[PDB]
DNA sequence: ACGGAGTCGCGACTCCGTTATCACGCTATGTCGTCAAGTTGTACC
DNA sequence: GGTACAACTTGACGACATAGCGTGA
């Protein structure tokens, strides 16, 4: 077993030089210092460690270090350097797996961290947490440039190898070693009876918990998805941007000819009091009072000193001791809720629902609810809502900071990172290109936004053909998970009933709801315990109707209350009552999942969510890992030059860009067989079903 | 009355070519230093009656004139020598300060 | 733990309740640090 | 009379922290 770390000149898109690599070994207990010319010896040491059956440990090695070494080995020596999967261990994945809750424990320690590392899984953050940090290379280089005198550039420190970078790499290696020993000090996720630093790779992957293997296979597959990427349609996005900009100018002209301008009291600094006594009054907006001013200036001449010649007049137009109201000529901005609320007060409408800071609720429900006497403004409310929607679409598409047109690289492929663990419940999150924010198939222009996303925009590298995209989704995931949990209460009757037709369609017929996704939203809100006002807001009716539907479904399915009572008596000790808070004692801060993780719980009425979301996330994660493993072992090839590629793993649904429709059908059948394998492996008491679609883009695949 | 309340059209037709010293107040409903300075202006309208023109203008009910003259702060009293702007001061003055400001311009 | 409300024999006595949930993004707006430049009291030859 | 000077003040500008609200599963 060795622990290594590298140092490149740039990120994955611009890496072209290997600076230094430091190796520590347990069999020698010595530091192995290298040079920029020792790149071949570094690769030979790694290949010897793989051939000896050892384990090489990096920090975030799956996303950066392994493909960086592969690209450097290719572009320098033209030698195929491809390390195996099981001989690589990440410390970031183990840290995210063991310490899955940093926000509820980082406070009380901030006395250590500088402040910017609050809830950070970086390598320097653990260097401050383990009290082993001797400076920073970036701060040292900034001090160096300020010592010489020339200006600072953020990229110059990754251009030249030096002893400071060498010692920084040594510090990174020893922080990685201390962090690895701290994570191997665990007892639940790792049995301490076997010294894991002196075992084989098969012994290490077999004598630990299943969750570590699941997490590392998921990290390897997500790194493969990152180096794959997702296509894009630049001309269609630019045509949509021009169309939305023209319609935005059209609606801005309509709203500026509908409404008018006014004055805003923004600008006051000092304090106003009662002119009779001196008591402050909160019934006035903020004003300002100057401190220097008058009428006549200082006497400079002799007759000015004698009062004969009048002095110079007050040019600055302010007098010391005259309070005024500093205002500005605000123009009506329809992207300002405050301006919309001001105009609705001036139209004669009385707001009802308020927030915690006095300003009333301004959303689509109350904009449908406003009924005034003016038909022109009553029609212009719809133009306000359409302007807000188009402003949201443009801010998502191009004018935002995290813009698609700003993040698409030169290959036309979107490269957006994905955090594997992410949230505390185990469900994965998405980085700065957020693929979850892409609208659905019924929002206005979201059909065109999904039609601009497809696998047909990448031609073949040899034949030059548009590919075929395959999308596979699961239906009733959490509901069949709930059936699996409460089968031991209701003798499997709900699990037998859920396989008879679509459960969401049957609930839609039973509740008389307009759309299937509205039925999904309602049954999820009833599952996770919504209030009566929230149920009435979803169903579009009153809280009496909400209580009627809640009592009807609760008397239809009585096992849910028994399951909630079982959990409440399971992990919760007691519960006190504050007028504004709720003191609840647990003495059990976590719930064991399907694999055996310590999934942290936040709330006693969210422990059910903590159970079910973790169950669905683990099912989907091991499902896609098994699907990838089966598609490898059946004889296909993963990648752009091969046959298929993974490009979308947002939530409970994959998109696979195959080569032909027969290959896509093989992928769908393989995903179905992998889903049945998971349902047989984890002792699933019901049947799991998938649904695969075959279209050129997301307009057909979903 | 004592202080003539004007509109935008009355301002444009009876201020710019009125041939006299015209003092126009700019006031809003929700403030408030104008409520302080308004009895002072009512006293000056009787003290200096027969030598200048004292008027008031609402910046809320007349949205034309105040964006044309570009007012950043209210109250603000503008002295009009033959209609055009000659001298002005921003704030809520007192009676003696306002009398000194009028004596410093005549 | 006091508001909402079921109830004792319509006012008050007394019993129940109390969250939809994890992610990210964003334009608006108030706070506060930083700075360019006069200025106005001011101390002394 | 004169002359430097030094904190005060006014105005502008930029980084930063919420605020509901909007997307998805
Ligand atoms: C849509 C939605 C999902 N979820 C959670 C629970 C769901 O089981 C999970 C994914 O939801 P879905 O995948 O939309 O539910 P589904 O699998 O039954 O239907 P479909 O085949 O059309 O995809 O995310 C919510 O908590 N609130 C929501 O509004
Ligand atoms: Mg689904």
């Amino acid at each position: 077993m060795i622990v290594s770390d590298i140092e490149a000149n740039a990120l994955l898109e611009s890496v072209t030089k290997f600076h230094c690599g430091v190796i520590y070994d347990y069999s020698t207990a010595e530091y192995v210092s290298y040079r920029p010319s020792d790149f071949g010896a570094y690769l030979d040491a790694l290949e010897a460690e793989v051939a000896r059956g050892g384990l090489i440990v990096f920090h975030n090695g799956h996303k950066y270090d392994v493909p960086a070494l592969t690209k450097l080995a290719k572009l320098q020596l033209n030698r195929e350097f491809h390390l195996p999967r099981e001989n690589c261990i990440d410390t970031l994945v183990l840290s995210r797996l063991i310490h899955s809750n940093l926000k509820d424990t980082d406070m009380g320690l901030l006395r250590k961290l500088p402040g910017k590392r609050f809830g950070s899984h970086a390598l320097e953050a653990w260097g401050y947490r383990l009290g082993e940090m001797k400076g920073e290379y970036k701060d040292d280089f900034k001090r160096m440039l300020e010592e010489q005198g020339e200006e600072y550039v953020d990229g110059m420190e990754w251009w030249n190898f030096n002893e400071e970078m060498m010692d920084y790499n040594v510090q990174d290696v020893v922080v990685t070693k201390a962090l690895l020993e701290k994570l191997l000090s665990d007892k639940h996720y790792f049995p301490p009876e076997i010294d894991f630093t002196d075992v084989g790779y098969t012994t290490f992957w077999s004598e630990s918990l299943e969750a570590v293997d699941i997490e590392h296979r998921a990290a390897w597959l997500l790194a493969k998805q990152e180096r794959n990427g997702f296509p894009f349609d630049t001309k269609a996005i630019e045509e949509l941007y021009v169309e939305l900009a023209a319609r935005r100018s059209e609606l801005l002209r309509k709203l500026t000819e509908t409404f008018g301008s006014w004055y805003q009291p923004k600008g006051g600094t000092e304090m106003f009091c009662h002119p009779r006594t001196g008591k402050p009054l909160p019934k006035y907006p903020r004003i300002k009072t100057p401190k220097v001013g008058g009428i006549f200036k200082k006497p400079k001449n002799k007759a000015q000193r004698e009062g004969r010649e009048p002095c110079e007049l007050d040019t600055r137009e302010y007098v010391a001791g005259a309070p005024y109201t500093p205002v500005e000529h605000v123009v009506f901005n329809p992207s300002s809720r405050d301006h919309i609320q001001k105009k609705l007060q001036e139209a004669g409408w009385v707001p009802t629902k308020y927030t915690d800071k006095g300003a009333p609720v301004v959303d689509d429900e109350v904009l449908e609810g406003v009924r005034v006497d003016d038909p022109e403004k009553q029609a212009a409310i719809d133009l306000i809502k359409e302007y807000l929607m188009i402003q949201k679409r443009i801010g998502q598409s191009a004018e935002g900071d995290k813009a698609w047109l700003r993040y698409v690289a030169e290959d036309g492929k979107i490269h957006g990172s994905v955090n594997p663990n992410g949230a505390v419940t185990g469900r994965a999150t998405h980085a700065f290109p957020n693929l979850a924010q892409i609208p659905g198939v019924r929002s206005p222009y979201g059909e065109q936004c999904r039609a601009a996303f497809g696998a047909e925009h990448h031609l073949d590298g040899i034949t030059g053909k548009p590919w075929v995209q395959a999308g596979i989704d699961a239906s009733g995931l959490e509901l069949r998970c709930l059936a699996h949990f409460m089968a031991r209460f209701d003798n499997g009757e709900y699990a037998h009933e859920i396989l008879n037709g679509d459960i969401h369609t049957k609930n839609q017929i039973a509740a008389e709801l307009p759309t299937r996704d509205n039925a999904k939203t309602f049954i999820y809100g009833f599952l996770y315990g919504a209030g009566d006002e929230k149920i009435g807001q979803i169903v579009g009716a009153g809280k009496e109707r909400g209580k009627e539907l809640k009592k009807k479904f609760l008397e239809n399915t009585p096992a849910i209350a028994a399951l909630r009572e079982s959990i409440q008596q399971t992990l919760v000790e007691s519960s006190q009552w504050v007028a504004g808070e709720q003191q609840v004692k647990w003495k059990r801060r976590w719930i064991k999942g399907l694999d055996g993780r310590k999934v942290h719980v936040r709330s006693p009425h969210a422990a059910l969510n903590t159970l079910l979301q973790s169950a669905g996330a683990l099912i989907c994660k091991l499902w896609i890992i098994k699907t990838e493993e089966m598609l490898v072992e059946k004889g296909l090839k993963h990648g752009w030059d091969g046959d298929f590629a993974y490009m979308a793993w947002v939530h409970d649904e994959i998109q696979v860009g195959c080569r032909t429709e027969e290959i896509a059908q093989v992928v769908i059948e393989t995903a179905q067989e992998a889903m049945r394998w998971v349902g047989d492996h984890w002792n699933f008491r019901c049947l799991l079903d998938t649904e695969g679609k075959m279209g050129p883009n997301w307009a057909i695949c979903h | 009355d004592k202080i003539i309340h004007l509109t935008d059209d009355s301002f444009d037709t009876d201020v710019l070519k009125a041939d006299g010293a015209i003092l126009v107040d700019f006031w809003a409903e929700w403030c408030g230093p104008c409520k302080m300075i308004a009895p002072i202006l009512d006293e000056i309208a009787d003290e200096y009656q027969g030598k200048l023109t004292v008027a008031k203008l609402n910046i809320d009910q007349n949205p034309g004139t105040a964006p044309k003259y570009g007012i950043r702060g209210i109250p603000t009293l503008l002295l009009f020598k033959n209609g055009e702007v000659a001298a002005t001061k921003v704030g809520a003055l007192s009676k003696g300060q306002l009398k000194e400001f009028l004596d410093a311009n005549l």
